[PDB]
RNA sequence: UAGUUGGGCACUCUAGCGAGACUGCCGGUGACAAACCGGAGGAAGGUGGGGAUGACGUCAAAUCAUCAUGCCCCUUAUGACCUGGGCUACACACGUGCUACAAUGGGAAGUACAACGAGUCGCUAGACCGCGAGGUCAUGCAAAUCUCUUAAAGCUUCUCUCAGUUCGGAUUGCAGGCUGCAACUCGCCUGCAUGAAGCCGGAAUCGCUAGUAAUCGCGGAUCAGCACGCCGCGGUGAAUACGUUC
């Protein structure tokens, strides 16, 4: 069901709450970052390939 | 609770049912899925069968129940003990 | 146990950023966008030897450095071929797409092309072992100051998968002035996916 | 003249300071700067698993280092010559 | 530790009396690192000291400590199948600890309104020779005397 | 002639100036007992002083910020031990072996995840 | 005393209304404002005259029996239209929400083992 | 009136380049070493403190529900659309936390010191209304420039006087605020009303060796609305380590 609810998720909301943000990667729902708009899974994922601009490692 | 300035609330089509039966004779009974809307002093008088997530639950309506959510009249889920 | 990704780890000691380029408002656009474009790009240059691919953004303009062992092959004759993926990008993104194309001088160190090479190989019914190895005697003529590759699933199409991997010379992962290349490809099978990864280790920085 | 540059990596951000100054200061309009400013640090945390596993975790950081730059007595040529000076993707420059 | 004896952390004598004792005593006092309450109420406790005896408070809890401080505590040792205390001398550190803590302890649980109050009363009956600190050290040198034949150990 | 100095304990940093006068101190506009209430502190400031046998010899104008009164007090007091040290290169000696020159480093140690503190864990069942 | 119940005669006056049924703090605050009574007095040495404004302000008020009834009352709506709130009230469950797989010994009652 | 204005960057601060800590030097032990003990200097001495970093492997551990995927099953249905409902149930059992059982305290008044981070239709100054939640007008700020944001413990006065209380803040009635189409199922918050259990906790059990524990606030991610949870920050700040028998 994964397929139905990404399309129906770009399609707009009838009303305002109704309306949520995906992972656009993989269409997972839970932990979309707003800033990268993708889960923590591939955030991270596309974090370590080094092709989210600015990310990196934390340490301190 | 409920902001004074919004008024109250009602589902439209509800509220247009109950306005199309008000001149009736004897009250037939309102099918809705609206468990939001508020009860009025219009309402009195009307039997409305309330949709409880499986099935339409009548429930007649009197002074003393206005003023109050309809789904809150019709439980959801039914617990007998144990 | 687990190890860190042998890039993301480097990733602003030695390793840079492969989107090149900054913003804060259209941050989520440019991503996505991004995306879109390695995804693209990728499945219409799969023949090609593309292993990087560089992004950076000046206004409306996308510049996008290509590395690849075959740029003759993505150029094509007349810059007929590159053009036409640039007409196609331009059409997926709506925006000018200015393309440059770099030739990857010793294929043999890179761990993309390398394990995409070892994939090709278990598709095709080569024994692993073979590939791995002979992946490895290449790497090292190279120059690679050191290799190691692994290759996990059902092997020969094995009811108890596992892993089977290699190495020559000198892998330090934890060593982080260390150049270690890096990277991980599926080989689908018959009997489901088999994962390659490569590590190739050059001249530490 | 005031300008604001930010970049993810301050060594390209002070090599583009240098170019900025010397473009000024080669037209010939007085520079003041750089002036180094706080650089700006969000951090991002997440669950280094897939499924369960809540208290391993993994955080990110975001630094977003920024240089300032005062240009006075702003000869007309500067203007044209720091629009001219293009610097790459990597660091985003404002003028006033 | 496994490794060896550590060292210990000093803790600069008192501002008003001068004595590394008298902070040790507000460090035992303190609760949730208030140590600004700690202070104050160990500084009310002596002026009541002083009222109710003109005497010195720092010499009224030096005499104390001389009176809750052990000399021969019991150490738990087990022997095959059978388990008993042994006694043992305590080095001074452990015997002012045991002091502080025996009077802080026993002073928290008088029957005074008032914590310094509290600490008041049972800081004298303690000069005395008196009170539940000086009771608390007579059941250890008790114990000690009774489990006495283990001392060999 | 002002002699100054500064000093930095946890996030409290202080700009110590001495001149000489009667010993009293102001710190930010204010008095020493104004400022920090707690008799404590105060006498963790007056340390140099006393190694260094010049009490009542320098009223101190102290700016300081950050932190809290107890460390801005030591803060304080390290600005002091700098200042004296220009005042007289020969207190070091009593300075350093009193040991008001070094610095305290100890910071707060930051958050781990997975534990509610820098050290504390959460409450465990083994079943 | 003042409405029927003997308020404690050392405490302070405040505390000493508060111990009226449908009379929190805010409300003594109030009524010792409008009398013009301090509030650290005692009421063993509060004077009669002051008693008699305070019973006048109180009268005013509505408390004790007739505020219990009051809210009977609206409990014993709740119950008689049958609505949810009057079940959660006609079985015991707490009626704003809580859950109720934990907790809830309040509404419920001590804990049956079983 | 205001570091305001003029003026200067000296100090702090900010962020680049650097220097520094390397058992580097002295003494002692040592098998001519390794190394160990101490000293000097020095801000830091022996890894200075903390984070990241997780070897070959182990548990057919977890994840086919992030994703991908062999094979098997459904295909007018295990696929798809809409409303409503549930995941919030509730005789009980367990884990993890929040608040408490009070005077090292509660209440009233005064007064002082942080850091981490967030803000465009968002942070929102100031002012008007409102007891409050907030409403109205309206300002600056895409931000070391304005705001969130004068932090709480603290310290200094007044009150309470050992009371299941002026502790407690559960439960419940009424009346409000917001967000949203919508607050009944089923949000948070506020005022009035009420004042539950609870008087320091059986067997057993958890964390921690220092800016730690303990204790106090502050920010943020998710986010129309919603945290006692999580990540992070700062304030105050201990006791103890005899020792390896269990
Ligand atoms: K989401
Ligand atoms: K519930
Ligand atoms: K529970
Ligand atoms: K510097
Ligand atoms: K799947
Ligand atoms: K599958
Ligand atoms: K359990
Ligand atoms: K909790
Ligand atoms: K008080
Ligand atoms: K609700
Ligand atoms: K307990
Ligand atoms: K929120
Ligand atoms: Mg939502
Ligand atoms: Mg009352
Ligand atoms: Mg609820
Ligand atoms: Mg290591
Ligand atoms: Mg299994
Ligand atoms: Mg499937
Ligand atoms: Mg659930
Ligand atoms: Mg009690
Ligand atoms: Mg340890
Ligand atoms: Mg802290
Ligand atoms: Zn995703």
């Amino acid at each position: 069901a994964k397929k139905s609810m990404i399309a129906k998720n770009k399609r707009p909301a009838k009303h305002s709450t109704q309306a949520y943000t995906r992972c656009e990667r993989c269409g997972r729902p839970h932990s979309v970052y707003r800033k990268f708009h993708l889960c923590r899974i591939c955030f991270r994922e596309l974090a370590y390939k080094g092709q989210i601009p600015g990310v990196k490692k934390a340490s301190w | 609770g409920r902001s004074l300035k919004k008024g109250p609330f009602v589902d439209d089509h509800l509220m247009k049912k109950v306005e199309a039966q008000q001149g009736a004779e004897k009250k037939k009974v309102i099918k809705t899925w609206s468990r939001r809307s508020t009860i009025f002093p219009s309402f009195v008088g009307f039997t409305i069968a309330v949709y409880d997530g499986r099935k339409h639950v009548p429930v007649y309506i009197q002074e003393d129940m206005v003023g109050h959510k309809l789904g809150e009249f019709a439980p959801t889920r039914t617990y007998r003990g144990h | 146990g687990q190890k860190v990704h042998p890039i993301g780890m480097r990733v602003g000691i030695i390793r840079d950023w492969d989107a090149k380029w900054y913003a804060e408002k259209e941050y989520a656009e440019f991503l996505h966008e991004d995306l879109r474009i390695r995804k693209f790009i990728a499945t219409k240059l799969a023949d090609a030897a593309v292993s990087t691919i560089e992004i950076e953004r000046a206004a409306n303009r996308v510049n996008i450095s290509i590395h690849t062992a075959k740029p003759g092959m993505v150029i094509g004759k007349g810059g007929s071929e590159v053009e036409n993926l640039r007409k196609e990008l331009n059409k997926l993104t709506g925006k000018r797409v200015h393309i440059n194309i770099v030739e990857i001088k010793k294929p043999d160190l890179d761990a993309k092309l390398v394990g995409e090479g070892i994939a090709r190989q278990l598709e095709n019914r080569v024994a692993f072992r073979r590939a791995q190895k002979q992946a490895i005697q290449r790497a090292m003529r190279a120059g690679a100051k050191g290799i190691k590759t692994q290759v996990s699933g059902r092997l020969n199409g094995a009811d108890i998968a596992r892993s089977e991997g290699y190495s020559e010379g000198t892998v330090p992962l934890h060593t982080l002035r260390a150049d270690i290349d890096y990277a991980w490809e599926e080989a689908d099978t018959t009997y489901g996916k088999l994962g390659v990864k490569v590590w190739i280790y050059r001249g530490e920085i | 003249i005031r300008i604001r540059l930010k970049a993810y990596e301050h060594r390209i951000l002070d090599q583009s300071a240098d170019k900025i100054v010397e473009t000024a200061k080669r037209t010939g309009a007085d520079v003041s700067g750089p002036i180094p400013l706080p650089t700006e640090r969000s951090l991002y945390t997440v669950i280094r698993a897939t499924h369960k596993y809540k208290d391993s975790r993994e955080q990110f950081e975001m630094r977003t280092h920024k240089r300032l730059i005062d240009i006075v007595n702003p000869t007309p040529k500067t203007v044209d010559a720091l629009m001219k000076l293009d610097l790459p993707s990597g660091v985003n420059i404002e003028i006033k | 530790p496994r490794k060896g004896p550590v060292a210990k952390r000093d803790v600069l004598p008192d501002p008003i009396y001068n004595s590394k004792l008298v902070t040790r005593l507000i460090n035992r006092v303190m609760v949730d690192g208030k140590r600004g309450i700690a202070a104050n109420i160990i500084y009310n406790s002596f002026d009541i000291i002083k009222e109710s005896t003109g005497n010195d408070p720092l010499e009224v809890f030096e005499q104390a400590m001389k009176n809750v401080m052990p000399v021969l505590e019991v150490k738990a040792r087990r022997v095959g199948g059978s388990n008993y205390q042994v006694p043992v001398e305590v080095r001074p550190e452990r015997r002012t600890t045991l002091g502080l803590r025996w009077v802080v302890n026993y002073a928290r649980l008088r029957g005074e309104h008032t914590m310094e109050e509290r600490l008041a009363k049972e800081i004298m009956d303690a000069a005395n020779n008196t009170g539940a600190s000086v009771k608390k050290r007579e059941d250890t040198h008790k114990m000690a005397d009774a489990n006495r034949a283990f001392a060999h150990y | 002639v002002q002699y100054s100095g500064t000093g930095r304990r946890k996030n409290a940093v202080a700009r110590v100036r001495l001149v000489p006068g009667t010993g009293k101190i102001t710190v930010n506009k204010k008095d020493v007992e104004e400022y920090i209430p707690h008799a404590d502190l105060r006498e963790v400031i007056n340390q140099p002083f006393g190694v260094t046998e010049t009490k009542g010899a320098y009223d101190v104008i102290v700016n300081v910020n950050g932190g809290g009164y107890a460390g801005q007090s030591g803060a304080i007091r390290h600005g002091i031990a700098r200042a004296l040290l220009q005042v007289d290169p020969d207190f070091r000696s009593a300075l350093k072996r009193a040991g008001l020159l070094t610095r305290d480093a100890r910071m707060v140690e930051r958050k781990k995840p997975g534990l509610k503190k820098a050290r504390k864990a959460s409450q465990f069942s083994k079943r | 005393r003042i409405a029927g119940v003997d308020i404690p005669r050392d405490k302070r006056v405040v505390v000493s209304l508060t111990y009226i049924y449908g009379i929190g703090n805010t409300t003594a605050k109030k009524v010792l404002a409008n009398v013009g009574v301090s509030e650290d007095v005692r009421v063993r040495d509060l004077t009669n005259e002051q008693t008699d404004a305070i019973r006048a302000e109180i009268d005013k008020l509505k408390v004790e029996g007739d505020l219990r009834r009051e809210v009977n009352l609206n409990i014993k709506r709740l119950m008689e239209i049958g609505s949810y709130r009057g079940i959660r009230h006609r079985r015991g469950l707490p009626t704003r929400g809580q859950n109720t797989k934990n907790n809830a010994r309040t509404r419920k009652g001590p804990t049956k083992t079983v």
